[PDB]
RNA sequence: AAUUCUUGGACCGGCGCAAGACGGACCAGAGCGAAAGCAUUUGCCAAGAAUGUUUUCAUUAAUCAAGAACGAAAGUCGGAGGUUCGAAGACGAUCAGAUACCGUCGUAGUUCCGACCAUAAACGAUGCCGACCGGCGAUGCGGCGGCGUUAUUCCCAUGACCCGCCGGGCAGCUUCCGGGAAACCAAAGUCUUUGGGUUCCGGGGGGAGUAUGGUUGCAAAGCUGAAACUUAAAGGAAUUGA
């Protein structure tokens, strides 16, 4: 929620989210195979050009 | 089984630093150093270990710099310890260069507002002015002392466990000299241990010799120089 | 919103999950807060809020599950605000707000037992607060900047304990509790606090009615301890006349008279009486008894101070004044100690008192046994600096001193061979910041006591030491050499005639004294009699043995 | 193989859109429920066993003709809906014949709301309440005690493991408890040494759950239920052959 898509995909390339949940749920019941199984894109913004042309270096 | 092609270890460690998560970035590299991939110093092991000890310094963990160097030297035997020597020298240079920057900033920027601060005593220090002294010491402790108790440990570290007797090592007496030169820049109680460690490891030296230990004798370098 | 027919009946449905397991502990103060920020009508948001708030702060303290752990700074400041508002709306509302008939509502709830034990549910809030504040202090690194950031609330606390004190609708009888509280904050407030409310001398400077508002505080121990003592000779408990008097004794020290506070400490007779109280009383007794010896020294009473500060330093377990000392023997009880431990800024410095034993003995050793140390041994005192003197000349490479003991002994030995400035100007180099000179709340008055006590015990060096082949003696120049008041160094040489009985002849109309001291080698065949004494002593003991 | 679909571009591949069903793998001789039965998330509503108890009432209890609540699937009437599958039926094959098995279609139905019907190998083919009589290892829930491991790094303290004990539950293994025609059953045992309490119900096989009367239902049908006549066996467990 707190940051933009470029930084969210940068998190998905490792599994930084999957590590964080595996650390938080140690006290409740220790997990091992914690992955972000899937991501679906539901609604996208108004297609500008400068956004993608700076996402492409 | 975490890694096929141990070059990938660095790719994930760098990829975790794209997020800014240094703990899981370290976790990867430590998990890689300690497994089947003990093939005598692959050219990849230099940047693996160098990034590993960079992260270990930034997180301020002595025990993990101990472990990394202890795994590296085991796999990096006399076949080539040229890289171990450059690894330990780099690790020590990172530690002492960050402490220089830590003194500089916590002894200027925060001590320059401390020159402007309420030195015209408030009651809060008039209670504390029966045990302690100057506010420069009361602040620099908070931001500089955490790094010098890491430096000292990092000098005891590389001298204590990595270099006992060890025939192959001039770098021992290099670190020793550079840590004696460290003493008269900063705190002084990390020198009583310095002298007594040099002595205790001399008592470890002159008794048995059942390794590739120093033949303390006519051999001018290892004994005299 | 409805005439406390919904408010007192929700207050109870939200103050029922207090301390139950699945309450969450956190989203409770919220529901207790949404009964003064949602309540906004007369005695419905304004008047009965005494009760809603009593249960708002009580639950706020209970954000901590443990009672051996410290509160956090956010809820801590929240408490210090939450407590203040109650006091300010209680002052200008002259009524008893858990009962006691006033009009009809919304007070007068005498249906529940009696408005005293929950009318005195106001000080047990601020008393629990004072016991809370100590946890914040005990659980911080003392050398850190967070410690002084935390001590900035010491001022905030002492304003609220003053406000609850001004609230004298008591029924001294039972406000004694917050008198003990108030004096337990002020009893160790130092000279700069005590003196500098009158020591700007009373003229057109500081005796006006609007400035003489903080000079009440030094003569407050006398105002309040008098009551808390002489009412509890009648009243039941032990702690609120014994903590009170030891606060009075400790406060009448460190600025005022040795004679004033010895009468109080003898009056109590705790020397042999305090045996069977609790250690949290036996600790501040030790703090007081150490402050006795320091005050006696600082005054210049340099053997009655030594005769007092023996068994504390004699034992290595002198850490009854500080944090916990040595390792093992009962982890189970060592856990109990680290919440007994006294707060940091209250602790008296320990290389300050090590430099009070090993200087009171320096003035009752480097003088006393120099008269029987002409090979004339039979006055031997084997508990002194010698505990140090044995060991820090028992080594070979000795240069400029660094510690307290060497930086004391290294000019002790050259105070022995009088050298009147070599003995002095090694006690006033870097000691001042090493907590000898500055650390006492007097800058140049402890040294003015000390160096005078040196300048007198450095004419009493010619007495026992340099009198060998002296047949004529000088007196005008001897006081001019040691830059002292001539009479002040005449009266101890006078003492040495009636006390030490030196083999010398006084004729002080001329201000000279011929000595005629010739025992030079008459004393050595009686160095052979020192033992023919032991011969003669025991042949007055062999038949005691035998018959 | 054929009936079917397809150069008015089927099948295969991509991006979307709608629809109505259904909750895989995790899923177990695991759990809950009076039985039928019950599985994506989250919220709301009332219920419930077991455990814990130095709380409370003081025999208020067990089983039950009459009477009553729920009752899979199919099925009937009314409204909404119709993706899949599919009694009827339309064919295509195989076959001596196929009115079936196999294959392409396919109405009722399958799904939801509201009225009915009240039956299943509705099974543990085994009524309920209570007491007594071997051992072992696990398991699900609650409690209790104890080296040690791991997270909260500060570990008080909770969670994940480990070792035992207690009580309720689903089951398992084992034995000359004992029983039984045996298969087998710690209950199907404590039965000629026959008696703890109580409800329902069986009397050789057919005829027959048929006829008839009554009653319930719109219908289908449900509950109660004989006789004449025929017959020497029908049947249960286990053995040896084919």
């Amino acid at each position: 929620q707190t940051n933009d898509l470029k930084e969210v995909v940068n998190k998905l390339i490792p599994d930084s989210i999957g590590k964080d949940i595996e650390k938080a749920c140690q006290s409740i019941y220790p997990l091992h195979d914690v992955f972000v199984r899937k991501v679906k894109m539901l609604k996208k913004p108004k297609f500008e050009l400068g956004k993608l042309m700076e996402l492409h270096g | 089984a975490y890694f096929q092609r141990p070059e990938n270890a660095l790719k994930r460690a760098n990829e975790f630093l794209e997020v800014g998560k240094k703990q899981p970035a370290l976790d990867v590299l430590y998990d890689v150093m300690k497994s089947k991939k003990h093939r005598t110093w692959q050219k990849i092991h230099e940047p693996i270990m160098l990034k590993y000890l960079e992260l270990c310094v930034d997180l301020r963990k002595s025990h993990l710099a101990k472990e990394g160097l202890y795994q590296y030297k085991n796999i990096c035997q006399q076949v080539n310890i040229k890289s171990l020597e450059d690894v330990v020298r780099a690790y020590l240079k990172l530690a002492e260069e960050k402490t220089e920057a830590a003194k500089e900033e916590s002894q200027q920027m925060v001590l320059d507002i401390e020159d402007l601060d309420n030195i015209q005593t408030p009651e809060s220090v008039l209670l504390s002015a029966v045990s302690g002294e100057d506010t420069q010491d009361r602040t620099d402790r908070l931001l500089l002392t955490p790094w010098v108790k890491f430096l000292w440990e990092s000098y005891r570290q590389c001298l204590d466990l990595l270099r006992n007797n060890s025939r192959v090592e001039r770098l021992y007496h290099d670190i020793a000299q550079q840590a004696f030169k460290f003493c008269l820049q900063y705190t002084r109680k990390a020198e009583f241990r310095k002298l007594c460690d040099n002595l205790r490891m001399h008592l470890s030296q002159i008794q048995r010799h059942h390794n590739q230990s120093t033949a303390i004798n006519l051999n001018n370098p290892e004994s005299q120089s | 919103e409805i005439t406390h027919a919904v408010v007192i009946k929700k207050l109870n449905e939200i103050l029922q999950a207090r301390g139950k397991k699945g309450t969450d502990r956190a989203a409770q103060i919220e529901l207790l807060q949404l009964l003064v920020q949602i309540a906004s009508e007369n005695n419905l948001g304004e008047g009965v809020i005494v009760k809603i708030k009593f249960n708002i702060i009580a639950s706020l303290y209970d954000y901590n599950p443990n009672l051996a752990t410290y509160m956090k700074p956010e809820m801590w400041q929240k408490c210090l605000d939450c407590i203040n508002e109650l006091m300010d709306i209680l002052f200008a509302n002259p009524n008893i707000f858990v009962g006691e008939n006033i009009l009809e509502e919304s007070e007068n709830l005498q249906n529940v037992d009696q408005p005293l034990r929950v009318r005195g549910c106001i000080l047990t809030l601020v008393e629990r607060m004072d016991e809370e504040f100590t946890k914040i202090m005990q659980n911080t690194d003392p050398h850190s900047q967070e410690y002084v950031e935390h001590l900035k609330d010491e001022a905030q606390v002492c304003a609220i304990i003053e406000r609850v004190q001004r609230y004298l609708e008591e029924k001294t009888e039972e406000i004694c509790r917050v008198y003990l509280r108030r004096i337990l904050h002020t009893y160790y407030k130092f000279d700069y606090k005590a003196h500098q409310r009158q020591l700007t001398p009373p003229e057109g400077s500081s005796k006006s009615e609007q400035d003489q508002a903080e000079n009440e505080g030094e003569d407050s121990a006398v105002l309040m301890e008098r009551l808390c003592k002489y009412i509890y000779a009648k009243d039941r408990t032990d702690r609120i006349r014994t903590c009170a008097i030891l606060c009075h004794i400790y406060h009448h020290a460190l600025h005022s008279r040795w004679y004033q506070a010895r009468d109080l400490m003898l009056m109590s007779h705790l020397q042999d009486n305090i045996q069977h109280a609790d250690p949290p009383v036996q600790i501040l007794y030790n703090r007081t008894m150490v402050q006795l010896g320091i005050c006696a020294f600082r005054q210049g009473l340099t053997k009655d101070a030594h005769n007092a500060l023996l068994d504390i330093q004699s034992s290595g377990r002198a850490k009854e004044l500080l944090g916990q000392g040595l390792l093992l023997r009962s982890l189970q009880e060592r856990n109990q100690e680290q919440e007994k431990v006294e707060r940091r800024r209250q602790e008296p410095f320990h290389l300050h008192i090590n430099l009070e034993l090993l200087e009171c003995v320096y003035l009752v050793s480097a003088m006393l046994l120099e008269i029987p140390y002409m090979a004339a041994h039979e006055s031997d005192a084997r508990r002194r600096m010698i505990s140090k003197q044995f060991h820090h000349q028992l080594r070979v490479g000795e240069r400029q001193p660094l510690l307290g003991p060497p930086e004391s002994m290294r000019e002790h030995v050259v105070a022995a061979s009088k050298a009147m400035k070599m003995g002095d100007w090694k006690t006033c180099h870097s000691f001042i910041i090493n907590e000898k000179m500055n650390g006492k709340v007097w800058d140049l008055f402890p040294e003015a006591d000390k160096v005078r006590t040196m300048l007198v015990r450095k004419i009493q060096e010619e007495s026992l030491r340099t009198y060998l082949f002296t047949y004529s003696s000088v007196y005008d120049s001897i006081s001019m050499e040691t830059l002292s008041d001539m009479f002040e160094l005449d009266l101890p040489t006078v003492h040495s005639i009636i006390s030490k009985m030196i083999i010398n002849e006084e004729l002080m109309a001329s201000l000279d004294q011929p000595t005629q001291t010739v025992v030079m080698h008459r004393t050595e065949p009686t160095a052979q009699q020192n033992l023919a004494l032991q011969l003669a002593e025991k042949l007055g003991s062999l038949v005691e043995n035998n018959e």
